[PDB]
Parts: C-alpha cells; sequence; structure tokens
C-alpha cells in the first residue's frame, strides 16, 4: 500500500525540526566531549 | 586528512590476523609501539619515521591449537611496567610482561571462545571480557578475583559479540547475534560497595570463597534497530553507534530526543534514531571500527580492501564526510583499524598476514 | 530468500636401515651434529 509515501511526507516535517533539534544536541554532546576528553 | 601506505609488510605463516592496538600509555615523547596477535603468535613493533616499522618481539603457544582473537594494554600502578594480556578460542586470558617478556598471570573461569577485553578508563585492574558463554566477566587482574557475572534469566541468548565502556566509565553496552542490545549500569552502590570488597580480601584470612555480584536484568535493551547480527558498538558521548552486516552504521539515542540518558526507566520501551552512515561490502560479520583519543575521525577497514573515512565533527549527518584512501595490493579484507594517542599514523589488517600503514598528511 | 540467507563469518571462498643412530641423529639435528655420520639416516 501507500503508507510508507505518507510516512515520508510527515517525516518530511518531522526529519526538520529533528534536524534542527539534533544539531542542538550534537552541539551540546561534542561540548561535554570536550570536557571530560580534557 | 590524506594518508598514504608509506609501508606495508607481511608475516609468513600466512594467517589471518585480527588485533591491532597503539599503546595509549606513551609518556610525551615516548616512541610509538604497537602490537598484534595471529594464529598463535603476538608480535611487536615500532613506528619509526620514513614509513620504517622495527620488529621488537613475538611469542608463540605451542602446546595447543588456538586463534587468538583480542588484545589490551595497560600498566603496572606498582612500577610502571607496560601490560598486555590477550585471550583466543580456548577461553583462557594470558597476562604478559614485556619489560621481563613473560607470562604472569593466566585467568580460566569462561566456557567458550573469548571476543573482545578493554579496561575501566580509570581503574587500571579492572578487566572486561566477553565471551560465547553469554556471560560476561569482569576481574580485580590485581586481587586475583572475579567481581561480577552479568547474564542470566534476562541476558543475552545466543554469542555476546562486542561491548564498549561509556566515555567515563560507569556505563556499558552489550551486542551479540540475537539482534539485542541492552544496556548495564556499574554507579549503583552495591556495585562499587562489591568493587571495594574485592580490593580487600585475602584468601589466607577466610575459610570462605569471597563473594561475586550476579546480575540478572539489563537497565535497558532492544532488538528494533537492526534486522541482522550486531557486532560492535560505540559510546558517542551520550550517544550511540553501532553496526550490522546490512551495510550501514547507525546512530540513535534510547527513548526520546529529550529523554535523558540516567531518568531512563527500565521498562523504557522507545528509542530515537539518529542518522545513518553508509559504505560498501561489508557483507560478513566480525569486522570493526575504531576512533582516534580526541574523538573527532572515524576509521573503518572493508572486506574488498578498500576505506571509508568520515569526521566527527559538526559535519552533519545527512552529508558529514566520504573518505576513501585506497591501494591495489589486497582487497582481501580488513578487520579492525587504529589510531595513535594522536591521529598521526593509521594501521590494518588485512586478512592475509599482511599489516598496512598510512601516514597523515593533514 | 534475502531473510532465508545464513550469514558468513569469512569470504565467499630412510633406506638404510642402519642402527639405533637414528636416535643420535633426531635430537641434534643443528649446530655441530656430531659424528657426521648421521646424515646418511635423514
Amino acid at each position: 500500500k501507500r503508507v510508507k509515501s505518507e510516512y515520508m511526507r510527515l517525516r518530511q516535517l518531522k526529519r526538520f525540526r529533528r534536524a534542527d533539534e539534533v544539531k542542538s544536541m550534537f552541539s551540546s554532546n561534542r561540548q561535554k566531549i570536550l570536557e571530560r576528553t580534557e | 586528512y590524506s594518508f598514504k601506505c608509506v609501508n606495508s609488510l607481511k608475516e609468513d605463516h600466512n594467517q589471518p590476523l585480527f588485533g591491532v592496538q597503539f599503546n595509549w600509555h606513551s609518556k610525551e615523547g615516548d616512541p610509538l609501539v604497537f602490537a598484534t596477535v595471529g594464529s598463535n603468535r603476538v608480535t611487536l613493533y615500532e613506528c619509526h619515521s620514513q614509513g620504517e616499522i622495527r620488529l621488537l618481539q613475538s611469542y608463540v603457544d605451542a602446546d595447543a591449537d588456538e586463534n587468538f582473537y583480542t588484545c589490551a594494554w595497560t600498566y603496572d600502578s606498582n612500577t610502571s611496567h607496560p601490560l598486555l594480556a590477550v585471550a583466543g578460542s580456548r577461553g583462557i586470558i594470558r597476562i604478559i610482561n614485556p619489560i621481563t617478556m613473560q607470562c604472569i598471570k593466566h585467568y580460566v573461569g569462561h566456557g567458550n571462545a573469548i571476543n573482545e577485553l578493554k579496561f575501566h578508563p580509570r581503574d587500571p585492574n579492572l578487566l572486561l571480557s566477553v565471551s560465547k558463554d553469554h556471560a560476561l566477566r569482569l576481574w580485580n587482574i590485581q586481587t586475583d578475583t572475579l567481581v561480577a557475572i552479568f547474564g542470566g534469566v534476562e541476558g543475552h541468548r545466543d554469542e555476546v559479540l562486542s561491548a564498549d565502556y561509556d566515555l567515563l566509565g560507569e556505563k556499558i553496552m552489550s551486542c551479540g547475534m540475537d539482534h539485542s542490545l541492552k544496556l548495564w549500569r556499574i554507579n549503583s552502590k552495591r556495585m562499587m560497595n562489591a568493587i571495594k570488597e574485592s580490593y580487600d580480601y585475602n584468601p589466607n584470612k577466610t575459610n570462605r570463597p569471597f563473594i561475586s555480584q550476579k546480575i540478572h536484568f539489563p537497565d535497558f535493551s532492544t532488538r528494533d534497530i537492526h534486522r541482522n547480527y550486531v557486532d560492535c558498538v560505540r559510546w558517542l558521548g551520550d550517544l550511540i553507534l553501532s553496526k550490522s552486516c546490512e551495510n550501514a552504521i547507525v546512530c540513535w539515542k534510547p527513548g526520546k530526543m529529550e529523554d535523558d540518558i540516567d531518568k531512563i526507566k527500565p521498562s523504557e520501551s522507545n528509542v530515537t534514531i539518529l542518522g545513518r552512515f553508509d559504505y560498501s561490502q561489508c557483507d560478513i560479520w566480525y569486522m570493526r571500527f575504531s576512533m582516534d583519543f580526541w574523538q573527532k575521525m572515524l576509521a573503518l577497514g572493508n572486506q574488498v580492501g578498500k576505506l571509508y573515512v568520515w569526521d566527527l565533527e559538526v559535519e552533519d549527518p545527512h552529508k558529514a564526510k566520504c573518505t576513501t584512501l585506497t591501494h591495489h595490493k589486497c582487497g582481501a579484507a580488513i578487520r579492525q583499524t587504529s589510531f595513535s594517542r594522536d591521529s598521526s599514523i593509521l594501521i590494518a589488517v588485512c586478512d592475509d598476514a599482511s599489516i598496512w600503514r598510512w601516514d597523515r598528511l593533514r | 530468500r534475502p531473510r532465508l540467507q545464513a550469514q558468513r563469518k569469512f569470504a565467499q571462498s630412510p633406506p638404510p636401515a642402519t642402527q639405533i643412530s637414528d636416535l643420535s641423529k633426531r635430537k641434534p639435528k643443528t649446530e655441530d651434529f656430531l659424528t657426521f655420520l648421521c646424515l646418511r639416516g635423514s
């Protein structure tokens, strides 16, 4: 069926917002990386 | 970001090797030393300039037949000598002192082959041993006592493959053939009471056998990520990395993006995937990836002899990176990658008892 | 078929019946094997 079609359709905006947030998460986590590594 | 083949070697027994481990306990300035284990031999080399590598030492076991599997560099708090331990199919764990060129400790408590050895980033007397016995053990290599046995009513059902400390050393992940990935904790009160106890026991003192700790429950788990084997996992700050035979490496976090790592309820039943990484021709299992001590680059061997390299930087995993350094000599396979404390050199083992070397030009 | 193929680890893929001296021939086989006559019992 066309389930995957609408799945990816909504996943467009879902993954847009998700990319924004995970960029924030990348930043935060890389930071802690710096700390602990040092 | 450019390594070049400045040397390549080959053994004589021609039996495939698996292990590559720089000694990441080099007092600043000391020469680069690294080792590699094969069918039933170990090998000691040193990195020299101009793509020179110098044979240093090598031992062998004759009294039986084994295919050594893993190694790990540590030291001695008492006199600061370098320390290397290895283990193979027979399931025994040996501990060798190159300063005297002898083995000083051997451990036998498993039931099958061993698959990996790692140490606690802080404590140097804590050895984690992963086996095929579905049981992940953990020893005090100093007082000669076991501590924990993770596995049981809720453990792994088939041949645990790979594990990885968290960056700080209080959390572990595990992966095995059963598509299953489970979380263990070390920070629990009970656990650290146990450890402190372990550091205190005289057999001559008591008529009692030391009492280990059995743990029958993961902190959290799932099998929804892959639909095939899972054979290498890496902590990423507080994120996760794992590979399968599905020719893609994945990064995720448990629960939801909002879900903290240290609030996770044991009955958690959701995970958050972030991104995927891609490559070609990893259609067999038992192949590992590594990362720099500075957590900025990614290395990975390959089946057909290629390479694939990324950066652990702000490069968005959608289009993070793509770097394939290649040579025309062996395309048998490559098992394992390894960096120095810095990112100077990178070694990898081909499937045909042949070594490679790649010197970086940043 | 894809969900039916087993996964794979690796890739796709004397004449002279001389004497006892054969003993003394065997234990030294390098570094001045004495008596100079054991080589015939190779």
